[PDB]
């Protein structure tokens, strides 16, 4: 029997800073125990200072990103070149996803950018389009390896002030983009060690008021 | 897993990668897959790791007793025959896929054995999820009358093809060379092409970070005198 | 229905400088229902420590079995069993049930009383030994523990730093697992003192 | 776990914050009260998307109703728009168990339980989710019509806490709402970790748990 | 069968067990006592598959009575509960396992302490201040978690139990026909005869 | 697999391809499917490799013990031992075996033991997945009392065609000649037989 | 939903300094029966593109007609059909990928794996894969079926990353490709000795080679292999 | 839902319908009214699949109310029951059938007679002195077969009904939370408010 | 079923057995499997009898209408119409058809359309359950540009063997010869071909 779905591996990670956001993904594409490509980009600049990744089944992921980019184009045509704000992009993607509620896009979608006050924003979607604004979200193969680490090192979960023995929480300081990128690289370095589908390369898209920048790092190729 | 065996001039070489996995998770990054059946009979195992270890130990034990009984050095064909008859009886339920190599008074040998109990003979063999990658290298570079150095080279190249191309394989190359009239040389982590780069940050915590409800000393000592 | 995640729970072990640590959560449940918050999963036979995750009936059975066997070992050998030796015994014992196994993920930690060397090992339910230089994980949040340990761990931590590292690895792994938590214990083990600490953690 | 109940001061809505995939805790920051409009609340149980999507769609239908009729939609009418819609889809695999909550002049404080197999039930106390049985116990034994707003809010919070403690698939944090005739009022997000210890101490409950 | 609850208070253990026996379509009986006295200060309640429940319970009872006669001595509640656990753990890998869950309430005369053990058909044993099997815990534990104190008297234990049973009678779909309540303390085992 | 055995004037010849597959992967391209159970009693194996190796090892043992006690066994006796194992364990075996041997009284003989453990004495026999494609060719071209060279040609051309059409057959063509004169092993490579 | 009936095995390909190479054998199998022995599975489109196809042959023949009809149509009302408005490899690929994904989305796939190899107007190498699920990806080497498991490891030793491409001559790349085809012939039970190979070079255009054979085969060592363990004769 | 009974006495029809609504594990409600007034002298009770019961009942009610307004006339109970039967008979060969069973109790003002119709989800219609759906008949019909008289008063009908409900509460495993009882006679429809 | 078509010097010949079975019962022992879709375009049918008859009737209709409008269709055109029906309705058909025809420009041509609706132009083609047994024989014995008598012999010997080994093939061997000279029907009875 024909199975219309597949699994192309991949792990993605979005983190919202105070006045920036990053969306990162490994560049390895797999089926079963084979590598299809060591560099197949999976995080995309969609215009209007929005970056997107739809991780999971790559055919559905590519179709969704392509449809969203198109929706940005038509939003400009239909609404006097108005900039598509991140909250509006998020609601729009919910409708793209829920339109296939009974034959879903088999992907976990994350978008990142800045909200209308210039603050960092990340939105996370399930395959049929429930979504929420979040500070921190890993998706895909190694998500379960990465999130607990982020809970501990971004949100300081289970850390208390020395001397108070559990009476005073470690206070939640704001991280710079350099700091966030360190946590992203260590997240993926660790995931690469323990997850067979994670490796080859790491591509990070960084969004600020100045636009979208890229960074690339090698990961282990075994 | 990627495992290979390669015959050469005066002996036989086996090699393996060092990754063991549970589904997509790497349980152990420096697994030892080259097992000793006897001093000069070694085997490499793919499939259910408990089974490859257990079946190797059991036949190794019985081979040692056989050796003492007969006052003779163990033969590879004996290990082979005992392995295959044990595996056959269990009808594939013992998930051991092995490459068995060794030297004995009769010469040098290389066999493969499949979980249901079939065996094969050859000058070069590969097993495991990485075996198609390994076999591509062996079919490209193997020739008759390899030297020791050439066979070690070929065997580890073949494992490397598995390491880089098979998600089921990774980390390091282990090699064992069995040459006629010599001690078997086991070369653990013969190649080490996958050391983790230094992390960006140290994650050592300040002392007192963790909240504690209770402390106590645990008595690990036996009941005391007096 | 999957026997290894009916009751829930986790164990982690780590090596440091002339020490080892082994820790576990305290939950026992029946699927979604939390049943006990005092179900310790770490046991010891002399100076050798054994953590066991998985089906709780088998956790209890295996503890009783290894107490049985290490007691007889001691009477006959006239010395306490060592971590390396005990590891082989666990593996032998599990493999003897190859085709009707105990649904467990055991973890051994201890220091060899003669060499002073820190030792840890893990097993699948059928006795395959994973002997790690760094850390061993087991249970329903083992993916989470691999993630925590792989980034938090560094070699040669002093006992008091190892305590923080292993505690934070456990706590944050458990908080991303529905079936783990409800309390936690950490053993810090040196050649002639062992300290046991109960951690404060969220109770949901 | 999600609950809603009617009392002299309106409606209390209380929910936990946890979403799981199998044993994996996907999120502890899920928003399970969907703000349909400033006067109407719905609760999320079953499918997260089905609840989000169709209850914000409900908000759109409610807005159109009041544009056309120049009057606030009743909770009766609003809840029935949702139940009639999901009933059309019956058999296709929608998953939803929700309380539609409002307080109008004609009706007073009103709650309808609406469900993806087409059920629509008016009632005073509902509790839905994997932890519902734990929440009901606390609710049933402490509920009165004449609770003050303050005690009603606490009771809703305490009931979700009970569920979060015992149910493996409930927890994270408690979200509270009070629905009045003039609109709902948000009463904050309460981390269960901190709330549990605080309640144990101040109340002397959970003696089974060492703190 | 259906509901079995237990609570260990200051000086006693109280077991409450439903009275209904239902063969599919009809309630065949409404006065069934789902309990066996194992020794003068140890009581075991049980629920699970028809036939196996009573067979298992009487088998355990016969064994503990045998031990009592052989040694002229009453095993501790802990010892009895360990014996019962081993029997269920052995049974779960049998050809046909006993599908039986039990609570063991005993008063330990040596320590002068009530003890409550919960054991399911797999041989999963836990000692608890209060416990249950089946769905009973889902409706009652939030109440017990709230009101339980380790220094409660027997009468406060019974009142907390009444509240638990009232919640069960409210929210549970099945009519379990009330409960039989028994108290285990330093003087032995007695039945509260109006509940 | 493509295997056959053919009686001729001076005895009998066995032939086989050398391919064994796991699905579409060629696990071994130089297999020896011609297996010796006694000096001048050989067999070609098809079906489960585990089963046919187990069976042949047991038969070899039986005929070794038979020889120790009663002298050289006949080819018929060897076929009977094979059959006994295949027939009695038919529920648990997938084995199709051709038995070929030379006696001085009986000369060349061929027995085929198909799946159910029946036995059939034949002038020649073909089996394996590849044999389906050469039933017509073999039936048209087989003659009794061929010379050694003719029989080698017949087998070589036959297995040529089986290999051509059957994806599960391939590699080298191996043969074993059994006559009064001894035991001769032959091998033919692709560049020879593909051009036939 | 169907099932493939007559099928073609691996297609393999790689980039080199001035272009791309692609190869595929000439067999159409019918299960394990090697039924058809002169099947061309590399289909050139114009002078800048070669589309290599594995999987179901009836669907391959359909796709081949789609491509031919694409060329006809592109020429309509197009004075620059043989110049600036010729079909690019990238147009041909995107079209095929669109069709493949639409067909999977209707639960009626074209049961193939496809590699489009060519050179763009600006001289850039093009190499990209698409299959019956609509999954697409690019890499310096690409292979379908068995080729993915056995050819890629070998081809990746020549071009392991993007920076290796300019160091790889057409002679080194072709020899690598030809060796991979020999290896597949050794180890793939549904392969044939006969294959086609196409080079698309930015300087020398499209070279299409038919009736190639696997040669330099090692079989001699087989004479020494006896029994399966203990047999000596 | 679960129990629905009806009995037609001398001058009225009495419908008794359980109050429980159970979503699997919890009794969500214990005051549910499983009935719709179709016209001033016609009442319909219903049970079956969740959602479909109330949807079907309100659909029938809307249709009969439409007819009443169009013609300024109340259809006879026989006519209403035939309309309902046709709707269920059409529904059973639908893409997704209404899984709903009903009793229709009406007082025919032209004949001055109470009438009770029993209709299952297949469109199987029968007129009866008393009837039920589900398992209710299995526990109650032996009592009704014994005591029923066609000349009973309304109060004797209610007493016989009390006895039926008592037998249900005794032998039925599920707690249906009592019944709501409604009487249909020459003056219309009213609810007995203590039962 | 055993069917084949063979091009030769003067055109093309089609051959078939005449057995159609329902399980092991021979429902018809004198079937005509050589079906005319145009004067000098014929086909042999294998697979579902219902399907192949439906398909051939539709093709005949198409080529009749083609002829009315555009003159005599080529054999390729006929193959294309067959293919269109077999390919587009592949989910609902079990049909394996060989198309054979004579043009004066193109002379004898043979196309085979197997199960999935692919098309393959060949010098000769074999199909049906019986064809498995004569792949080796046909490959060894086919030559291009045989005479009429040689081609009749080749087909007769080929189908002889297919019938011998295949239980689903049997009866008479029917042939149809397509040349410039016309359309000739041949029939060969068991007592002839069984002795070959
Ligand atoms: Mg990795
Ligand atoms: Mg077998
Ligand atoms: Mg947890
Ligand atoms: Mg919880
Ligand atoms: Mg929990
Ligand atoms: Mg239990
Ligand atoms: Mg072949």
């Amino acid at each position: 029997q024909f199975n219309p779905y597949g699994d192309n591996g991949g792990t993605i990670l979005g983190i919202a800073g105070e006045d920036f956001a990053v969306l990162a993904g490994d560049t390895r594409n797999i089926t079963d125990y084979s590598i299809n490509s060591r560099y197949e980009p999976k995080v995309f600049d969609c215009g209007d200072n929005i970056v997107m990744s739809a991780n999971g089944f790559a055919a559905d992921g590519d179709a969704l990103v392509k449809r969203f980019k198109n929706s940005v184009k038509w939003y400009h045509f239909d609404h006097n070149d108005k900039k598509l704000s991140i909250n509006s992009a998020a609601r729009n993607i919910q409708h793209l996803l829920y339109g296939k509620r009974f034959f879903p896009y088999y992907v976990h979608t994350i978008i990142a950018g800045l909200d209308e006050d210039g603050k960092g924003a990340v939105y996370s979607f399930d395959p049929v389009g429930s979504y929420e604004r979040e500070q921190c979200r890993a998706g895909g193969a190694a998500a379960s390896l990465i999130m607990p680490f982020l809970d501990n090192q971004v949100n300081f979960k289970n850390q208390y002030e020395p001397g108070t023995n559990g009476k005073v929480k470690k206070p939640l300081k704001y991280l710079s983009v350099e700091e966030v990128i360190k946590l992203v690289r260590d997240s993926f370095t660790s995931a690469t060690e323990r997850h067979i589908q994670v490796g080859d390369g790491l591509e990070i898209l960084i969004v600020t008021k100045d636009g979208v920048r890229k960074e690339f790092y090698e990961l282990k190729r075994d | 897993t990627t495992i290979v065996g390669v015959k050469f001039n005066n002996g036989v070489v086996i090699a393996a990668d060092t990754r063991s996995t549970q589904g997509p998770i790497v349980a152990d990054k420096n697994c030892a897959k080259l097992h000793r059946i006897s001093p000069k009979i070694w085997c490499a195992g793919a499939g259910t790791a408990a089974d490859t270890e257990a079946v190797t130990q059991l036949i190794g034990s019985n081979i040692e007793l056989h050796s003492l009984y007969t006052s003779r050095e163990p033969r590879v064909v004996s290990a082979l025959q005992m392995l295959k008859q044990h595996l056959f009886k269990y009808q594939g339920h013992i998930g051991a896929y092995l490459i068995v190599a060794g030297v004995d008074p009769t010469g040098s040998h290389l066999f493969s054995i499949h979980a249901h109990g079939s065996t094969d003979v050859g000058y070069y063999l590969s097993l495991g999820s990485g075996s198609l990658a390994a076999m591509a290298v062996l079919e490209s570079h193997w020739k008759q009358d390899l030297t020791k150095e050439e066979a070690i080279k070929l065997a580890s190249d073949a494992i490397q093809a598995g390491i880089w191309n098979d998600l089921g394989s990774g980390s390091n190359v282990d090699v064992c060379v069995m040459e006629i009239g010599k001690d078997a040389e086991y070369l653990r982590n013969y190649l080490t092409p996958n050391v983790r780069e230094e992390k960006q940050k140290s994650y050592k915590f300040p002392r007192g970070t963790t909240a504690v409800l209770k402390e106590s000393i645990v008595n690990i000592c036996d009941i005391q005198e007096e | 229905s999957d026997p290894s995640s009916i009751n829930g729970g986790i164990v982690v072990a780590m090596t440091g400088k002339d020490c080892v640590a082994i820790a576990c959560d305290l939950r026992l449940g029946s699927q979604s229902l939390g049943v006990s918050n005092k179900f310790e999963k770490i046991f010891h036979y002399g100076h050798v420590f054994l953590g066991i995750t998985g089906l709780a009936t088998d956790v209890t059975t295996l503890n009783e079995m290894f107490r049985y066997k290490t007691n007889l070992y001691k009477l006959k050998e006239e010395r306490a069993i060592e971590p390396e030796t005990f590891t082989q015994l666990v593996s032998s014992s599990l493999y003897e049930r190859r085709f009707g196994p105990y649904f467990v993920g055991p973890v051994v930690a201890g220091i060899n009383s003669k060499s002073g060397k820190p030792f840890i090992a893990g097993f699948d339910l059928i006795g395959c030994i994973d002997e790690a230089k760094d850390f061993i994980v087991s249970g329903t949040a083992s993916d989470q523990l691999f993630g925590m340990c792989e980034s938090l761990y560094e070699p040669n931590l002093e006992p008091e730093d190892l305590f923080e590292t292993i505690s934070q690895a456990l706590l944050n792994a458990a908080d991303r697992d529905a079936l783990s938590g409800w309390g936690a214990v950490v053993y810090i083990i040196k050649k002639d003192e062992v300290v046991k600490r109960y951690l404060k953690m969220r109770q949901d | 776990t999600t609950l809603a109940f009617r009392f002299q001061g309106g409606i209390i809505v209380a929910v936990d914050s946890r979403a799981t995939a199998g044993n994996w805790v996907a999120s502890q920051t899920v928003k399970k009260v969907i703000e349909i409009n400033p006067f109407l609340l719905g609760t999320m149980a079953g499918g997260a998307a089905d609840c989000q999507f169709w209850e914000t769609w409900l908000g759109s239908q409610c807005r159109l109703h009041e544009l056309r009729e120049k009057e606030r939609i009743s909770v009766a009418a609003a809840s029935k728009i949702l139940s009639n819609l999901v009933y059309q889809y019956k058999g296709a695999g929608l998953s939803m168990g929700t309380m539609i909550c409002g307080y109008t002049r004609k009706e007073g404080p009103t709650i309808y339980y609406v469900d993806s197999d087409g059920t629509r039930l008016k009632g005073d106390i509902f509790c839905v989710g994997s932890g519902q049985t734990f929440a009901y116990g606390v609710l049933d034994s402490n509920y009165k019509w004449d609770l003050s707003v303050e005690d009603a809010l606490y009771l809703g919070k305490r009931s979700i806490l009970a569920a979060a403690h015992r149910d493996a698939y409930s927890g994270g944090s408690v979200n509270l709402y009070h629905v009045t005739e003039d609109g709902w009022i948000y009463h904050g997000n309460h981390d269960v970790g901190e709330l549990f210890w605080k309640v144990k101490e101040e109340e002397g409950s959970f003696n089974n748990v060492i703190g | 069968m259906d509901i079995i609850l237990g609570i260990r208070v200051q000086d006693s253990v109280i077991l409450a067990s439903s009275k209904a026996v239902t063969r599919g379509i009809s309630v065949l009986k409404d006065s069934d006592d789902k309990t066996r006295q194992l020794s003068p200060h140890t009581l075991m309640s049980f629920a699970g598959e028809a036939g196996d429940t009573v067979q298992f319970a009487e088998y355990i009872q016969a064994n503990i009575q045998l031990y009592s006669i052989r040694e002229d001595y009453e095993l501790s509640p802990q010892a009895v509960s360990s014996f019962v656990r081993q029997e269920l753990a052995k049974s779960i890998r049998s050809r046909r396992p006993y599908q039986v869950n039990v609570l063991i309430g005993g008063y330990d005369k040596k320590k002068n302490k009530p003890e409550l053990y919960q054991i399911d058909y797999l041989g999963t044993k836990v000692e608890l201040p209060y416990g249950a099997h089946g769905y009973s815990g889902f409706y009652t534990f939030s109440l017990l978690d709230h009101h339980y104190r380790p220094d409660m008297t027997t009468e406060e234990g019974l009142d907390l139990l009444k509240l638990c049973v009232q919640e069960l009678e409210k929210r549970m779909p099945m009519d379990f026909k009330g409960v039989i309540v028994k108290i285990v303390d330093k003087d032995g085992i007695r039945q509260v005869d109006d509940f | 697999t493509s295997i056959m055995a053919v009686t001729f004037k001076d005895g009998v010849i066995l032939g086989a391809d050398s391919r064994t597959t796991t699905g579409a992967y060629i696990a071994n391209r130089v297999t020896d499917k011609l297996t010796r159970v006694h000096d001048k009693i050989w067999c070609c194996r098809s079906g489960s490799a585990a089963d046919t190796q187990a069976i042949a090892d047991i038969v070899q043992y039986h005929l070794e013990l038979y020889t120790s006690q009663y002298g050289t066994p006949s080819t018929e006796t060897a076929a009977s031992v094979f059959k006994e194992l295949c027939y009695e364990n038919k529920d648990n075996l997938t084995a199709g075996i051709i038995v070929a041997g030379y006696d001085d009284k009986n000369k060349g003989e061929v027995y085929t033991i198909p799946l159910g453990g029946s036995v059939h004495k034949l002038p020649y026999a073909i089996a394996g997945s590849g044999s389906t494609f050469i039933y017509g060719y073999c039936d048209k071209n087989f003659r009794e009392n061929m010379s050694k060279e003719e029989t080698v040609d017949f087998i070589k051309h036959s297995l040529s065609q089986a290999i051509k059409w059957d994806g599960s057959s391939g590699g080298v063509i191996r043969m074993v000649v059994l006559t009064a004169a001894g035991v001769e092993r032959l091998i033919f490579y692709p560049d020879e037989y593909e051009q036939l | 939903t169907q099932q493939p009936i007559v099928t073609g095995t691996s297609v393999i390909s790689m980039k080199y300094d001035n272009g791309v190479i692609i190869a595929a054998d000439n067999l159409g199998s019918y299960g394990s029966l090697l039924r058809f022995n002169g099947v061309e599975r590399l289909i050139p489109v114009g002078d800048n593109t070669v589309v290599g196809i594995s999987g179901d042959i009836s669907d391959m023949q359909h796709i081949e007609r789609l491509l031919k009809d694409l060329v006809t149509e592109n020429a309509y009302d197009n004075p620059l059909a043989d110049a600036e408005e010729a079909l690019e490899p990238s147009y041909i690929f995107e079209y095929l990928a669109t069709v493949m994904y639409q067909r999977r989305s209707k639960m009626n796939p074209l049961w193939n794996a496809i590699i489009v190899a060519g050179v763009q107007s600006n001289g850039d190498q093009f190499l990209r894969y698409v299959n019956l699920l609509g999954v697409t990806y690019s890499s310096p080497t690409l292979a379908t079926g068995f080729g993915a498991h056995m050819a890629n490891p070998l081809l990746r030793k020549v071009v392991d990353r993007e920076s290796d491409i300019p160091k790889t001559t057409v002679q080194v790349a072709e020899e690598a490709i030809v060796n991979a085809m020999r290896v597949l012939y050794y180890r793939d039970a549904r392969s044939s000795r006969n294959f086609s190979l196409a080079i698309i070079d930015k300087n020398t255009g499209l070279t299409f080679k038919k009736n190639l054979q696997v040669e330099n085969m090692k079989w001699d060592f087989a004479k020494d292999i006896k029994g399966y363990g203990t047999q000596k004769i």
